[PDB]
């Protein structure tokens, strides 16, 4: 994990 | 239910050493998101797990803070997300316990709360104590 990383979404 | 699956997950971490993958975080935070009917009992669970994990696993922990409320403003826009806000309550007894953390691991808990302020995650009233907080540990 990465506080960076891109959120899910459709 | 929903909110003995997201205990689930979160207490899983407890098998795994750090650092955690993003299948992980991600499996909890949709645990977590799934669990929005019940997000007082999600954060109680979050800041629980923060209050007993090993010291190992207080980055961890404030991931999975990280990665729910980001994922809720995303998901549900920063006006609507419950999660921040009902983190906010606690968050300064939180740190507290983060901070029981290996040393080497404090630059990481400093970076995610700039991450927190440059992308307005919490409002400054928030962020900035926490970031005291921070400075006034390495002094002692």
């Amino acid at each position: 994990y990465s506080p960076t990383s891109p959120s899910y979404s459709p | 239910e929903a909110v003995k699956t997201f205990n689930s997950e979160l207490y899983s971490l407890n098998d795994y050493k750090p650092p955690i993958s993003k299948a992980k975080m991600t499996q909890i935070t949709k645990a977590a998101i799934k669990a929005i009917k019940f997000y007082k009992h999600v954060v109680q669970s979050v800041e629980k797990f923060i209050q007993k994990c090993k010291p190992e696993y207080k980055v961890p922990g404030l991931y999975v803070i990280d990665s729910i409320v980001r994922q809720s403003r995303h998901q549900f826009g920063q006006e609507k997300d419950v999660f921040a806000p009902r983190f906010s309550n606690n968050i300064i007894s939180t740190f507290q316990n983060l901070y029981r953390c290996p040393g080497d691991d404090k630059s990481k808990i400093v970076r995610v709360l700039n991450l927190w302020q440059k992308n307005n995650v919490f409002k400054s009233e928030i962020i900035q104590p926490l970031l005291d907080m921070a400075a006034a540990l390495e002094h002692h």
